[PDB]
RNA sequence: AUACUUACCUUAAGAUAUCAGAGGAGAUCAAGAAGUCCUACUGAUCAAACAUGCGCUUCCAAGAAGGACGUUAAGCAUUUAUCAUUGAACGUUCAUUGAACAUUGAUGCAAACUCCUUGGUCACACACACGCGGAAGGCGUG
RNA sequence: UUUUGGAAGGUCUUGGUCGGGUGGAUCUUAUAAUUUUUGAUUUA
């Protein structure tokens, strides 16, 4: 039904949440862009270290290689 | 295509190749067939752990990307793939 | 080593020279290259495979170096678990003698291409 | 687009070069390859403050006696983490691009 | 580009090494160009046992090696 | 043993199986790279320690040929807008000229009348020159007296389009420049073939 | 596309896994595949090493020996037969254990080369393709063969003994048959 | 679209659109507006810097690079100014824009 | 029998809407479990009703993208 | 060698210096596109080969370099030679049951002998200062 | 008188005795997604 492309369409302008290949860090904030290698444009990014905050980032770039996943809150 | 080292390895079929992988285990055997994607499936095969053990496979088809080299024998040293000057005879048409 | 490499060549002119080449885990390949692709996966005749144990890399921190060798002769190497190469001794026929061994080369297999079109006669 | 070919106009100029190992190299570069294997004649190296998989990946190119002082040094591109320029050097005269220029006039 | 030469497991029981400790072992039911494998009756052994349901594809790049338990 | 005996036996006589002892790198468990990542937020700070911002200056290198090109199309879409009016084309009907071009320079207008008089009478001929060289620089606009001639002029079987008019060939068509709906001349962005 | 083959001298059209298989276990590649293993050794065996043996500079050089050169006829027939002497001493191994054995109630399982279970499966998966027209195995078992001398078999065979010194034997050995 | 379905020569341009109107116009802003951004590598060396050039690859051209990382052992910050620099992308983790 | 190859072994694996036991790749990674709702050829699974259990209480993560690499094996719970 | 039969397979694309003008493609609309493309055209840079030099620079004879996948050699020092369950005696020992290389090793420190392969064991000369042809690279010219 | 360039002769030294649906080599593009170049080998 849903493939990786039209959910991620639809994933845009959401508070998204990305969690990486390190556990360490994720990134709540919301999706302004991906292209076709699924690199990641996002705003006013919550940083979360192995779950607690350090801080708020603002907007930010997460190459596709690093991200674990990425999830719709 | 290919290029001259998997040529080299398509060449060296049933013949005793060793192997290390990444993980360090050293494979050691028959070479049933390689592949050009270095996919290589070996024959009475003679393994060796990272821990130090040695076992027997029969029948072993290692992945490419986790070889770390392999040995072929040392009579390819001689081999007509290295020749630098040998002339084509009239490619098809 | 004071062997003073070629300071414009690269790989096709690194031909038939002793190699010294270096992987991701820090085990070196010694040996005459004798082929290389794109993707440099080399062979190395004669290779001889060097690491130092765990035990000595203590002696080599911050000098007599017990590496450990096997012998893994006509080898062919991947460039994927590679780092990078050196040279470590020329080859054995200097470049008067490459230059007359392929001149030798190139009459032989226009020779053995003459043969081909009598052959074909 | 390829950055590459930046570094294809820096023949015979001296650089250093980090690595994703750690290892630190000094020396010029001689050319560039399509891939990033780059090739560096009059390389000395060296390995700040360790890793052990370096340590060996250093002593054992030879000429160690930690400064490794070696007359060429091919370097594979998925080796060469960063690349240090030097700064007497002006980006806005390298960055142009010919090739790039032909391409907005192939448009 | 090519299509491993897995026909003669086609149907004969594996044993994956993945990744460097995991050892699955179970019945070739599928390969891929890139040695994507669906194997029936997954059954992990730990040097304990663990079995893995009914079907399971392991990927090709997590794929270290296979053998042949099952004679040929 | 493999296929033929020989050589497998005696010639290829391999390796001795080698010497394992114990690796340095890590055996699978630990191949990690590095689990304990940096955790930006604390450098928000630490960018109002560092604090000028450098001139790209090649970018600007490019966009100034991107500029370029499009002040020129817009200087061509200015004459795009700047042929009702125009001195040199005569107010007769745009259904009765054909037009001539690829012409060979030394070509006399008589000639012109005596390669074009086969099909109609012609009313009036203006051959096409430069104003500052007054060399003739090869197109041409006739009008005949009907349509219809203008009309077989335009259809080209074994005549005009394709007649060698002073040992080349040249091209003959009906007059655009009043006729159809969009037509623009080479200088401005349009023309044909 | 095309794959040369370096020993045949021919092409493939478009190279793919099958008629490269198929290539390599045609009878006219290995045929020519072994004529050139074979002949790059016996050119590596013929080729003389010709270093360059730099000559040193140097009384008691007094005694002074006769060389022996023989014939371009003489050479050339002791070159042969010591080729095919070369060509002896390399191929042959020693049979004996397979005809000490002979009798045994496990020969059949373990010296008849493919019951052996380890290099058992093959000897049955090396034979080749038999497409032209025209073993003791586990069976056996000690009631087969009960009393080995009554059914004669043929003798140990004598040992084998260099031609060269052939003529210095013992005469007139003790004990005729 | 497919990528080999795309063309020869259309490519160059889509890959060009792909810059200006997708999840490039951080560094696409980073290098026309010449703000220093925040690079996070996978060897922890925090960069602090100025972009001069973009790759498909994220090979980027940094001019007058803050680095900064972490002895953790206790800790030392340390720093390095290194002001013309060219790192490939593959280390590239997160690339932060500061307003 | 037939071939069950895995492009075709994991349509009928979405089809079916069969909870998923989804392992990672090295020790970081958490063993998902959820309901496979689509794919791609780059094997990004977009999966529903996501439970992340650490490696031998397992957390809620609603509906995922998860990167194609990172996945090690698909099972049937 | 020829014939017949069967099986398998039949096309990734592009470019080969780069930049600026001379001319062409003499540009299908009232004097003109912009551009882009080609060239035995010219100019500049770069690359490759060849030749020549550099009063270039370095290396070339019982020993020097490299190696031993050799020994003396069990030389000396240190460490290690499975788990689980049950019973018994005072954590240990023994017995039973079940499961899964090597101690003469391994590791460290050396040291000595023997052996191996290579090299201008050149030409000149054998003397009291403060040579040609070899091999490898760098630069210059054509 | 000096410098530069060209030509000729002599002497010395060193070296030698147009086409092509052809292939090969290099570089671009598919090709930054599991198989070698756009990172899971500073062991936290
Ligand atoms: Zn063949």
């Amino acid at each position: 039904p849903v493939n990786p492309k039209p959910f991620l369409k639809g994933l845009v302008n959401h508070r998204v949440g990305v969690k990486l290949k390190f556990n360490s860090t994720e990134y709540r904030g919301t999706l302004v862009s991906t292209d076709n290698y699924f690199n990641l444009q996002l705003n006013e990014a919550e940083e979360f270290v192995a779950g607690v905050s350090h801080g708020t980032l603002g907007e930010i770039f997460i190459r596709c290689n690093n991200v674990l996943y990425i999830r719709e809150l | 295509m290919n290029g001259i080292p998997v040529k080299l390895l398509n060449e060296a079929q049933g013949h005793i190749v060793s192997l290390e992988l990444t993980t360090g285990a050293t494979y050691r055997g028959k070479l049933v067939e390689s592949e050009d994607s270095m996919n290589v499936q070996l024959r009475d095969v003679i393994a060796t752990e990272p821990q130090g053990a040695v076992t027997h496979m029969d029948q072993i088809f290692v992945r490419g990307s986790q070889i770390k080299f392999i040995v072929v024998p040392d009579l390819l040293k001689n081999a007509p793939l290295f020749k630098k000057n040998s002339s084509r005879p009239m490619p098809p048409i | 080593s004071k062997i003073q490499v070629a300071h414009s060549s690269r790989l096709a002119n690194l031909i038939d020279y002793k190699l010294r080449v270096l992987t991701q885990d820090g085990r070196v390949y010694i040996g005459q290259l004798m082929a290389f692709d794109k993707h440099m996966n080399l062979v190395l005749n004669e290779c001889i495979e060097e690491r130092v144990p765990k035990t000595q890399l203590d002696k080599l921190r911050p000098l007599n170096i017990k590496v450990e060798k096997r012998v893994l002769g006509l080898t062919i190497l991947r460039g994927e678990q590679i780092l990078s190469t050196v040279v470590e001794d020329k080859p054995l026929l200097s470049k008067k003698e490459r230059l007359v061994r392929d001149k030798k080369e190139k009459k032989q297999a226009q020779k053995q291409t003459k043969l081909r079109k009598e052959k074909e006669k | 687009m390829k950055l590459v070919n930046f570094l294809k106009k820096l023949r015979n100029e001296q650089v250093t070069i980090e690595l994703k190992n750690g290892t630190t190299v000094w020396g010029t570069l001689q050319s560039v390859s399509p891939q990033m294997n780059a090739i560096l004649t009059d390389v000395k190296l060296t390995l700040p403050q360790s890793n052990g998989i370096a340590m060996a990946s250093l002593y054992l190119t030879g000429g160690q006696q930690n400064i490794a002082s070696l007359q060429y040094i091919n370097i594979r591109g998925n080796t060469i983490r960063q690349i240090i320029l030097p700064d007497s050097l002006n980006l806005d005269s390298l960055l142009v691009d010919q090739k790039q220029l032909n391409s907005l006039r192939r448009s | 580009v090519s299509t491993p030469e897995l026909k003669k497991y086609m149907d004969k029981k594996i044993l994956l090494n993945i990744n460097g400790s995991r050892k699955v072992a179970g019945i070739l039911r599928g390969y891929d160009i890139f040695l994507n494998v669906v194997l029936d009756d997954a059954m992990e052994i730990n040097g304990n046992n663990h079995q893995l349901g009914l079907q399971t594809v392991i990927r090709g790049n997590s794929i270290i090696s296979l053998e042949a338990l099952d004679a040929i | 043993l493999s296929k033929y005996p020989d050589d497998v036996s005696r010639l290829f006589k391999p390796r001795p199986p080698l010497s394992y002892k114990r690796p340095t790198d890590y055996p699978y468990a630990k191949r990690q790279t590095n689990p304990n990542i940096t955790g930006v937020a604390n450098l928000l700070s630490t960018s109002l320690k560092h604090y000028x911002x450098x001139x790209x200056x090649x970018x600007x290198x490019x966009x100034x040929x991107x500029x370029x090109x499009x002040x020129x199309x817009x200087x061509x879409x200015x004459x795009x807008x700047x042929p009702n009016v125009d001195p040199h084309i005569k107010d007769t009907d745009p259904y009765r000229t054909i037009f001539i071009g690829r012409l060979p320079y030394d070509l006399d207008e008589i000639e012109l009348q005596k390669y074009f008089v086969k099909f109609g009478e012609i009313e009036k001929i203006r051959i096409v020159k430069d104003k500052i060289t007054q060399k003739s620089k090869g197109y041409a606009f006739i009008v005949f007296k009907d349509p219809i001639s203008s009309k077989m002029a335009f259809k080209e079987i074994g005549v005009h389009r394709g007649i060698q008019i002073k040992d080349r060939i040249c091209i003959v068509d009906i007059e655009r420049g009043r006729t159809v709906k969009y037509f623009k001349p080479r200088r401005l962005g349009g023309g044909l073939g | 596309t095309r794959y040369y083959c370096e020993y045949c001298h021919s092409y493939l059209t478009h190279d793919t896994l099958s008629v490269r298989k198929s290539h390599l276990v045609g009878k006219n590649h290995l045929r020519i595949t072994a004529d050139y293993y074979r002949n790059k050794a016996r050119d590596i065996i013929n080729k003389h090493n010709h270093k360059r043996r730099h000559i040193g500079k140097r009384s008691s050089q007094n005694e002074t020996l006769k060389v022996t050169c023989l014939s371009n006829k003489e050479k050339r027939h002791i070159m042969h037969v010591k080729k095919m002497n070369q060509k002896e001493l390399a191929q042959t191994s020693i049979d004996t254990l397979k005809l000490l054995y002979d009798g045994s109630p496990g020969y059949s399982k373990v010296f008849v080369d493919a019951n052996r279970f380890d290099i058992g499966d093959l000897v049955k998966a090396s034979k080749l393709p038999q497409r032209a027209n025209e073993s003791r195995s586990r069976d056996e078992t000690c009631e087969s063969n009960p009393f080995p001398r009554l059914n004669n078999p043929k003798k140990l065979e004598p040992p084998k003994i260099l031609s060269q010194w052939s003529n210095t034997i013992p005469k007139t050995s003790i004990f005729y048959s | 679209r497919p990528k080999h379905e795309l063309s020869r020569a259309e490519l160059e341009e889509l890959e060009e659109f792909e810059f200006k109107h997708g999840p490039m116009s951080l560094i696409n802003d980073a290098m026309v507006t010449r703000t220093p951004v925040i690079i996070s590598l996978r060897n922890n060396h925090k960069i602090i810097a100025r972009v001069k050039a973009f790759d498909r690859h994220c090979n980027m051209v940094l001019e007058n690079v803050k680095e900064l990382w972490t002895e953790k052992k206790n800790v030392i910050n340390r720093e390095r100014f290194i002001s013309k620099l060219f790192l490939r992308g593959d280390s590239v983790i997160v690339v932060l824009k500061t307003p | 029998k037939a071939m069950v190859p895995p492009i075709n072994c994991i349509f009928n694996f979405l089809q079916q809407q069969t909870p998923v036991t989804i392992w990672l790749f090295e020790q970081i990674g958490i063993r998902i479990k959820g309901k496979i709702v689509g794919f791609d050829e780059f094997m990004n699974v977009v999966i529903d009703e996501a439970v992340e259990i650490p490696v031998n209480k397992g957390t809620p993560l609603g509906k995922i993208l998860l990167k194609g690499d990172n996945i090690t094996l698909i099972t049937s719970a």
